[PDB]
């Protein structure tokens, strides 16, 4: 049952710090009793203990400005109920105020996954040195910022701070102020004095830049770049050097969280960390002052619904009246339906989409050119604020269809979109199978609890003691390339692993044996000489040491700075907390993550880079017909370019026949082989 | 007629085009009607307690030659009211009455009798009533029980393949439920044999249960199958044709038929050779011998010229053998066909396996199969097999058995036999063989057809009748002791068993339970419920999948929306508004009849099974005045589908468009806008909002919640209405009219208001007068309004400024923010009224007396307390205050004779340390409403209760004495009416009584007919009423029935107000709910051009995010709805004439195409609906239907006659800086929620506190204590940072070790901030129990 608890309800705080806790009144002086007491004591104020105890008691005003004295400096620390990760506990610097809530840092709320739909929340006190201590050198929200799951910092700026920072950033034709000849400040005169909108196309107005290519010292510069009058609102957020409104702008999309990756990418402390921010106070500032809204105007139906859904009811017709003929069986026909009322929704949301980009226009002068699209449900869909191109299909074009009990797409559709009276049948279905979503999302988080359990239980024998040991045995690295186009590169596999060997390029020098692999060496390494995607690269798993891990054949991360150290749990806790939120929900209907038994090697072998597609491990029969079959049975088939790295690869399985078996080329989407 | 006398306050108004025909009936029938079947009086014998007393009675001992007839019964009046019951806290019940006569035979005599017995009545339990509302009364409860739903009785056809037995093959099975018994089922294996399990025992063969039927194999052979025809004359071989009978044949030889051949050897067997043999008409014909040998002999034949048992039946028969039969000079020959095509050879591999061949074999295995301990005597095996199978007590296959059994057994009556039948189960075992024949369709489990709900009625009857027969064995034991017993039934029937079996079923069962009251929305809701729960109906207690789904049997009687949306899903339903229960149990919807082109206006309740056949229009359809549908291709539904089918193929209507709704989703507006899944979540969270103090009613709307308030129970509604005389907030009288009266008795109708009183939920329920006096009443009229009620309108939250915006970021997610204005408003501020009892008493060292004095305790609670009483009514009571004080004796006397008599104990005398006292929980203040304390028989020197009991004297006698002065006032008016002519006086009348000495004399008659006849009504009248009210007054100083353990009860009551609070949680109708931020102060919200700051902002992005339509036409159409009356709330600024005024809201109301009959003006138009214009002055009261709401046509229309900019947007500028934001902003007016998740009662903070003895570790939240929990996932997320410390000094510091909390606490003194690691007292509490287990670990 612990100690010291408010059990609290989560307020989004969106001032002060990113970790600071809107601690309120009357959760204070309640658990700080004893820090009370013993400030009366060194203070002075009282005398004995039992008159410093009638001091609190009677609620002196007094006893207010001691306890600020106190609970500045004195951290909380944070948890929600339902704990997964690591971050769940965070230490926070209280300030006092007046509610009975705690108002929270809402991107640390996605840090917790907490939402404001009223869950409990758990506040507890640290006790003194070890606790106030480490959780002030360990657990701050800002010194621990990258996630040992994913390996990219997490951060959410979402929201309005992706709305806010699209409408930031973005160009209009003519509207007002054209061009302007004020730089640097021209946010204040021109935007707070009149004439100038937030946002204009066409403007002289330079930036400065700064290059850190210098060893230590930082190298400024300036030039005229045409940028928005936004966009030079969003420059002043970071003086440090940047690519000034070229990345550091783009459209206001996640974009901004890439451009936040890449500014968290030098000094990962200091004012990258400080004043970063300043990215959320003009989000929500100009966000607010933007305010946009929703309504019955913001939606768009488009024409072309009609005719989609009367020209597939015709289609169908025709299905069913030759069903009612007996040429077509009803399997066929039915899965046949299936097909046109999916490409049929298909359609109506991309004749949607056409008029959720094209079909909105501002009048201007002649307004034939118009303007892009102010809707503030295009700017959620490119933005990525919220809502997505599916939760907007259902908006306005076709809903989609699905049954529960039965599990087949049931043949009778929704041609009504939200704004029409929707069918009372079509409510049923959609009701039972919401009711099905509702029973599959709240059963997978106790099997995803259940998994932790099992996943933690054998994590917890990790000592991780010894240093590097010098082992020789690792991990041979080479890319997935699997499919039409590849899943992942390379280099984040071997970024940031000790390297035994791995020699990139033809052997000609590359790496050194003792040599640790960092993102500049292995970014040098993987842009300048890439024919060579397979490297030797030491793992966790292969270790020279007795006892425990060795840190240095592991890697080095954590949420903090590189170089880790020893007695950390690593993979083991950061592991069973990384494979909680893989688990936590299922995919679609859970068949995705299944055998699709649909797949492009097995459908038609296809190539992603123009290259010679040669067969590894077969013996290349050819037959009289003029075509290519493997003689072995397991094959491989792969798609090398010019340099040499392999582009995509799949394995060959015997009896399939091949127009080319080897000498010839491939272009990108090039099928060489067909099989049922 | 359109009168709407009770509505012309707020007309509500209403769209759509839909009309209702049949108006939304009581909605409370299954309630109210099981209960006034489950109490009644019927010759038929239906199902209740006279059903049960028929079934038990007669009841007779085993050869004592006496049997017990029933009267039946008849229903008494309960000692209490229902509302005085639920205050004084006792279950709520009327006595039984009508006891059973006996009966007495001459023994060894037939036909002697001595005398006939007939005995007065004996009291026997207690039956609990229900009241109008549909709750029960007992200990102060509301007690409702929750519908139930499970299978109905009858025979199943059941798929049940398994999934997990990896077979990948359906296996057949059919099981025969009995209402009540032992269970038949049979079961298939992979060897094709039907099988019978019996109440979960192994699956015995068909031929050991048949055999034990006394069916011999010849009967099994003959009767189950057909012998068909085999003659043999001199070895003729002549047998009968069966073409039509099978589809195959194998030909080594040729068959000739009449001379011709009909197939060739080798021919082929195709139908052109088939039907040249089949249609023409063949005879037995003539074929070889070779063919006797491949078929099996069907029934049983033996050698005539020697006795053996050779050639037996169910035998193959075998070449040498067909010389020793044919030649033996048998008759006939009967053989089986046993060809599978349709067919299959059942019931052989259960004679060749059963091992029992005979009847009493079988009895002797079915017998050690049921007792595994005891070996069967043979004696009662007869007995088991008649009970065990048929039986009248062991069967009860009451109505729907019998009715399921007919109709699936395709039989004609449905009147049949209550017990099993032997070829009934025979017809079972044939239609079953035809199922693993092929032939025939499965049912569906989750089909409601084959679902029927039981309520209060049943299940009270089934356990009534439990206790009944509980009470028969005693009752049987007592006859059979004696011989002869004279006046048997006085002490021979006891009540435990009745009393034990209603008390225990109503007091303690899992339908039964006690609501949680917030709105009558969800008093109603919460009345009708469908529970799978309970006995019978729960596959596991998690997961499962089909059971869980939704059938097309879902879509007019149950919900699909509302639903329990925590852990059990798809279990609880709820029924539609117009739904109904059959008399089976089964669920009936209703359909408007159709007769050929025209649809007439006859109705009909339609169940699954009738309605399954028949194909129903859609909810929506064009309708024309002659009758016919507009579109030829209307849009219908016949089986688990939809689709366009003609005019001619529709046979049926929907009516209203509301039938699929509930009545908790159904007050929700635009449901076809808003998803399915956030309306599901809405109308999950309509019934946790907690009433406030000013009802507003929803500006946007249904109009069903009107009909839902008034069917709720909760409001005053006035009976035989009339001018009303005298009001107030206690009590409201009307005179009635003398239209429609009672001849006798006279009198007005008088009502008693219920003041502020704590609910189940600890909220505030109170009812207000809605008229102000002399205002005519009709019949069925609401005077008063309960919580969250207006005008006999629900509304159970409060609309306010509504303005779609980010602000300064802090709305996030679902977080609301709300302004200080609505703050100022007292808007959302509600009563939690908390029970505080302190009740001990019951000790063996003197009785304990209430208060008189607070021992150990300074003045400062004695100046609260009353001397010899209880505190002030209404006062503050703050943190630990004593509110009653109560002593103890604990010492008493000792030596130095109890300190001198009392003397060092001071002035308690009890002598010290009475620990009673009440002591209020600390964290709880606020302000008492009343201290109901107890009420005990022969109880004197009180001060407490005393106030009470003289109030209740004072307002029973003053509400009885206006009727005694109606009364004595309306005779004495006659008085002075007949003495005129007869010598009146007015001057003399009009200063005195008597009447001039009694209407003096006059002419004789007068005299003393008149005279004596005035002082006998009158004398009668005084005296009676006296007599009544002493009759009165001594229920009201006779109190109740106190628990046993306790000389005296004390309990009170207690109110806190509590407001709009700044985590609290706000909800909207589509499903939105959060926490608000921070509340902002009014310089600091938006303006528009009028400078009118916003009330609340929301986040605009949910809708996109969370799929939420309903919100944009809500805000927007509030918006309108308060843009006329805001409108006309100037027109009141401006002192406009009515008629200027009247004209728009004329045409407020008729704007638009129909969708009303309201008409303006209509009634002398200069009151009424005039005044009802400065009742509406603040907002519109329009309405929606569900389905058939308002489209944005209309609703850009409305708010563009309101002034507004018809897009809903309104230029604004920002409260703050002052500057203006860029675009146009949506702002509107919407209902919002406010619910019992505010912080105060969600939040406690606590350091130390109060431990258990178990582990040290304290008990959990709730107690003022505890840290809340940190669990082991938090253990893993302390691993997962990395801190050693936290977690090790967690788990031990804090709860395991005393020293980590003393040495803890002495370093914050000079602050040495070390904390002991310590040695865990949990751990050892688990090498504790190691050390009570046998191996015993021990440290070195």
């Amino acid at each position: 049952r612990v100690d010291y608890s408010g059990r609290s309800v989560i307020t989004v705080g969106p001032y002060l710090r990113l970790h600071q806790c809107g601690l309120p009144k009357k959760m204070a002086l309640e658990l700080f009793k004893p820090f009370i007491y013993g400030k009366l004591e060194l203070r002075g104020l009282a005398t004995t203990i039992k008159a410093a105890k009638k001091m609190v008691e009677r609620e002196e005003a007094v006893v207010w400005d001691i306890l600020d004295e106190v609970i500045r400096e004195h951290p909380v620390l944070l948890n929600r109920a339902p704990t997964l990760h690591r971050l769940g506990i965070q230490a926070f610097e209280p300030v006092l105020i007046e509610g009975k809530a705690i108002q929270l840092h809402p991107l640390v709320c996605a840090a917790y996954n907490a939402d404001f739909d009223g869950d409990q929340m758990a506040v507890h006190v640290p006790l003194t040195l070890e606790a106030q201590l480490e959780a002030r050198a360990l657990m701050m929200s800002t010194n621990n910022i990258l996630s040992p799951a994913n390996g990219e910092p997490i951060i959410v700026p979402s929201q309005d701070v992706v709305l806010g920072l699209y409408y930031m950033t973005r160009d209009c034709v003519n509207a007002k102020g054209e061009g302007m000849v004020l730089t640097g400040p021209k946010e204040a005169e021109r935007l707070y004095r009149s004439g100038l909108a937030s946002l204009h196309a066409r403007v002289k107005v330079r930036i400065t830049e700064y290059e850190k290519d210098a060893n230590g010292e930082l190298v400024a510069k300036t030039s005229l770049k045409d940028t928005t009058v936004g966009r030079a609102i969003l420059w002043m957020i970071v003086p440090k050097g940047l690519p000034y409104s070229i990345v550091n702008q783009a459209l206001g999309k996640k974009a901004i969280s890439k451009m936040l990756n890449t500014c968290y990418r030098i000094l990962g402390l200091k004012p990258t960390v400080i004043f970063a921010d300043q990215i959320m106070y003009t989000g929500f500032a100009y966000a607010a002052r933007s305010g946009a809204s929703v309504g019955i105007d913001d939606m768009v139906i488009p024409e072309k619904k009609h005719e989609i859904i009367s020209e597939a009811e015709a289609e169908v017709a025709e299905i069913q009246e030759q069903f009612q003929s007996g040429l077509v069986t009803a399997g066929e026909r039915y899965n046949k339906v299936i097909d046109i009322w999916a490409a049929a929704n298909d359609r109506v949301s991309k004749a949607m989409m056409d008029n959720l980009q094209t079909e909105t226009v501002i009048n201007r002068d002649g307004q034939e050119e118009k303007q892009v699209s102010f809707n503030s449900i295009y700017m959620m869909a490119d933005s990525g604020a919220r809502g997505s191109a599916a939760q907007i299909r259902q908006l306005a074009g076709m809903r989609g269809l699905m049954a529960k009990p039965d599990g087949s797409i049931i043949e009778t559709p929704i041609t009504a979109n939200f704004r029409e009276g929707l069918n009372v049948l079509q409510y049923f279905i959609s009701t039972h199978g919401a009711r099905k979503g509702l029973a599959d999302t709240a059963l997978k988080t106790a099997n995803s609890g259940y998994l932790t359990r099992r996943l933690v239980d054998v994590a917890q024998d990790l000592v991780v003691t010894e240093d590097d040991c010098g082992t020789h045995e690792g991990i041979m690295m080479t890319p997935v390339i699997e499919g039409g186009d590849v899943k992942e590169p390379l280099r984040d596999r071997v970024l940031g692993r000790v390297t035994a060997e791995d020699v990139l390029k033809p052997g000609t020098a590359d790496i050194l044996v003792p040599r640790n692999t960092l993102l500049h060496e292995q970014w040098c390494d993987l842009l300048e000489e890439n024919s060579v995607d397979a490297v030797k690269v030491r793992s966790v798993v292969s270790c020279d040491t007795d006892f425990g891990v060795c840190a240095h054949c592991y890697g080095r991360d954590l949420a903090r700075g590189h170089i880790i150290n020893k007695g950390e749990a690593i993979g083991v806790i950061a592991a069973q907390s990384i494979g909680e939120p893989g688990t936590q929900l299922t995919m679609r209907t859970f068949h995705i993550g299944g055998a699709a038994s649909r797949a492009a090697a097995e459908s038609s072998i296809q190539v992603k880079n123009k290259g010679s597609i040669k067969l590894s491990n077969v013996k290349s029969v050819v037959n009289s017909s003029g075509k290519l079959v493997i003689t072995s049975r397991n094959t491989e088939l792969k798609l090398i370019d010019e340099f040499g790295r392999t582009k995509e690869s799949y394995k060959v399985p015997y009896g399939a026949v091949l127009a080319k078996g080897d000498g010839e080329q491939v272009a990108g989407g090039e099928t060489v082989a067909n099989w049922d | 007629m359109v009168y709407s006398y009770t509505e012309k306050k707020r007309i509500r108004k209403d769209f759509g085009k839909r009309p209702q025909v049949l108006d939304v009936p009581y909605l409370l029938s299954i309630q109210l009607d099981s209960f006034q079947k489950f109490i009644e009086q019927d010759p038929e014998g239906q199902y209740g307690l006279e059903a049960a007393f028929r079934s038990v009675f007669p009841i007779q001992s085993y050869s004592g030659n006496s049997e017990l007839q029933y009267v039946s019964y008849r229903l008494g009046e309960p000692v209490f009211d229902v509302q005085e019951c639920q205050i004084r806290g006792v279950t709520y019940s009327a006595p039984l009455r009508v006891k059973l006569r006996l009966v007495i035979y001459e023994r060894e005599a037939p036909e002697g009798t001595v005398k006939d017995i007939k005995e007065q009545e004996v009291y026997m339990g207690e039956i609990p009533l229900m009241t109008d509302n549909g709750t029960f009364v007992i200990n102060g409860t509301e007690r409702v029980i929750v519908s139930q739903l499970h299978r109905s009785p009858g025979v199943f056809f059941d798929s049940d393949k398994g999934k997990t037995h990896s077979s990948g093959k359906v296996l057949y099975n059919a099981r025969i439920i009995p209402y009540r018994g032992s269970w038949l089922d049979f079961e298939f294996d992979p060897k094709d044999n039907l099988f019978v399990r019996i109440d979960r025992r192994r699956k015995l063969p068909a031929t050991i249960i048949l055999r034990a039927l006394n069916y011999t194999t010849e009967q099994i052979l003959d009767l189950f199958f057909e012998k068909v025809i085999f003659e043999i004359r001199d070895n003729k071989l002549q047998m009968e044709l069966v073409p039509e009978r099978l589809r195959g044949e194998t030909a080594s030889f040729d068959i000739e038929a009449n001379g011709k051949v009909y197939v060739e050897k080798g021919r082929r067997i195709t139908a052109r050779h088939i039907r040249q043999l089949e249609k023409d008409d063949v005879k037995l014909i003539e074929v070889p011998v070779e063919y006797i040998a491949g078929k099996v002999v069907a029934k049983d034949y033996i050698d005539e010229s020697t006795g053996e048992l050779i050639c037996a039946a169910n035998m193959e028969l075998s070449l040498d053998l067909l010389a020793k039969l044919s030649q033996s000079g048998h008759k006939r020959i009967e053989t089986l066909f046993t060809n599978d095509l349709d067919h299959g050879p059942y019931i052989s591999e259960t004679l060749r396996v059963d091992p029992t061949n005979d009847r009493l074999s079988a009895l002797v295995e079915i017998y050690r199969m049921m007792r595994p301990g005891e070996p069967p005597t043979r004696e009662a095996a007869e007995s088991l097999f008649e009970n065990l199978f048929f039986s009248e007590d062991r069967y009860d296959l009451s109505a729907v058995g019998r009715m399921k059994f007919n109709r699936s057994l395709l039989r004609e009556e449905i009147e049949g036999s209550g017990i099993l039948s032997k070829d009934d189960i025979i017809d079972v075992m044939k239609k079953l063989i035809d199922i693993r024949n092929g032939k025939g369709e499965v049912d569906d489990i989750d089909h409601l057809g084959n679902r029927r709900i039981r309520s209060v009625g049943e299940m009270a009857e089934n356990q009534f009748r439990v206790g009944l027969v509980r009470v028969e064995r005693a009752v049987k034991e007592r006859l059979s002791l004696g011989d002869l017993d004279t006046l048997m039934p006085q002490d021979m029937i006891n009540a435990k068993p009745i009393s034990a079996a209603v008390k225990e079923f109503f007091g303690s069962s899992q339908l039964s339970q006690f609501m949680d009251q917030n709105n009558p929305l969800s008093e109603i809701t919460h009345k009708r419920r469908i529970s799978a729960l309970g006995p019978g109906g729960l596959t596991r207690e998690r997961a499962g999948f089909e059971v869980r789904d939704v059938h097309p049997t879902h879509y007019g009687r149950v919900c699909p929306i509302e639903t329990p949306e925590g852990p059990n899903i798809g279990l609880i339903n709820s029924l539609s508004v117009y739904a109904q229960t059959n008399e089976y149990g089964f669920l009936e919807t209703p359909y408007r009849k159709v007769t050929d082109g025209v649809v007439t206006d006859e109705i009909h309740y339609l169940s699954a099974i009738e309605e399954g056949n028949y194909v129903i229009a859609q909810a929506n359809s064009n309708l024309d005045e002659e009758g016919h549908f507009v579109e030829d291709l209307v849009t219908c539904r016949s089986k688990g589908e939809s689709s366009l089918f003609s005019r001619d193929q529709v046979d049926y209507m929907d009516v209203s468009t509301q039938q699929v709704v509930s009545v908790g989703a159904s007050l929700i507006p635009f449901l076809e806008h808003d998803d399915a899944n956030r309306a599901l979540m809405g109308a999950n969270m309509q019934r946790q909002a907690v009433p406030t103090l000013r009802a507003d009613k929803p500006l946007v709307g249904t109009g069903m919640e009107r009909a839902v308030a008034v069917d709720s129970g909760v409001t005053a509604v006035a009976k035989r209405g009339g001018v009303v005389q005298y009001v107030d907030a206690s009590r409201i009288v009307i005179k009635v009219n003398e239209d429609e009266m009672y001849p006798g008795e006279a009198g007005i109708d008088i009502y008693n208001l219920t003041k502020y009183t704590r609910s189940n939920q600890n909220t505030c329920i109170n009812q207000m007068p809605c008229v102000s006096l002399g205002e005519p009443v009709e019949r069925g009229d609401v005077l008063a309004d309960g919580p969250s009620t207006d005008l006999g309108e629900l509304a159970l939250g409060q609309n306010m400024r509504v303005a779609f915006m980010p602000w300064n970021g802090y709305n996030f997610e679902d977080s609301i923010l709300v302004s200080e204005r609505v703050v100022q408003e007292d808007r959302f501020t509600t009563i939690h009224i908390q029970e505080l009892a302190c009740v001990s008493r019951d000790t063996k060292l003197g009785p304990e007396e209430i208060t008189a004095d607070i021992p150990n305790v300074g003045e400062a609670a004695l100046s609260k307390l009353d001397e010899s009483g209880i505190v002030y009514i209404g006062a503050e009571v703050t943190g630990g205050d004593i509110l009653v004080g109560k002593v103890t004796p604990k010492g008493e006397t000792q030596l130095t004779p109890e300190e001198k008599l009392l003397r060092a104990i001071f002035g308690e005398k009890a002598s010290d340390v009475k620990d009673s006292s009440l002591r209020v929980p600390n964290g709880v203040s606020g302000t008492v409403i009343d201290v109901q304390v107890f009420t005990r028989d022969g109880v004197e020197k009180d001060k407490r209760a005393l106030e009470i009991e003289e109030m209740q004297l004072k307002q029973a006698k003053k509400d009885l004495s206006e009727e005694l002065q109606i009364l004595e006032a309306g005779l004495f008016s006659r008085i002075r009416a007949v003495l005129v002519a007869g010598g009146v006086e007015a001057e003399k009348l009009d200063k005195l009584p008597r009447d001039r000495w009694l209407e003096l004399g006059l002419t004789d008659e007068e005299k003393q007919n008149q005279l004596e006849q005035l002082a006998e009504q009158y004398d009668e009248l005084k005296h009676e009423f006296e007599k009544k009210l002493e009759a009165k007054r001594r229920k009201i100083t006779q109190g109740d029935d106190l628990a046993p353990g306790v000389l005296k009860i004390v309990k009170v009551y207690l109110a806190v107000k509590r407001r709009i609070q700044p985590g609290d949680k706000m909800a909207g109708r589509h499903g939105n709910k959060g926490v608000i931020s921070k509340i902002n102060p009014i310089e600091d919200m938006p303006y528009d051009e009028n400078g009118t700051p916003v009330d609340i902002v929301l986040n605009p992005l949910g809708v996109p995010s969370r799929m939420n339509i309903g919100q944009i036409l809500e805000t927007h159409l509030g918006m309108a709805a308060k843009g006329i009356g805001d409108k006309i709330n100037a027109m009141l600024k401006q002192q406009q004439e009515v008629a200027k005024l009247r004209e728009f809201i004329q045409r407020a109301y008729d704007l638009g195409a129909d969708v009303r009959q309201k008409v303006d003006l209509s009634t002398f138009s200069d009151e009424e609906v005039m005044r009802l214009a400065e009742n509406l002055r603040k907002g519109m009261p329009i309405a929606t239907p569900v389905f058939d709401g308002a489209k944005e046509a209309e609703i850009k229309e409305l708010l563009k006659l309101g002034d507004l900019p018809t897009s809903g947007q309104i230029r604004l500028y920002d409260g703050r800086t002052g500057e203006q934001f860029e675009r146009p902003v949506t702002v509107g007016y919407m209902y919002m929620l406010k619910l019992n998740h505010l912080v105060d009662d969600k939040m406690h903070a606590r350091s130390t506190g109060s431990y258990s003895l178990v582990t040290q570790q304290p008990l959990g939240g709730k107690a003022q204590f505890g840290g809340q929990r940190f669990g082991e996932m938090e253990v893993w997320a302390l691993e997962a940072y990395g801190a050693a410390y936290t977690l090790q000094e967690m788990l031990t510091v804090k709860s395991d070790d005393v020293n980590g909390r003393t040495k803890m606490y002495k370093n914050i003194v000079d602050g040495n901030h070390q904390m002991e690691p310590g040695m865990p007292e949990s751990f050892n509490v688990l090498l504790k129990e190691i050390r009570s287990l046998g191996i015993n670990i021990e440290l070195e």
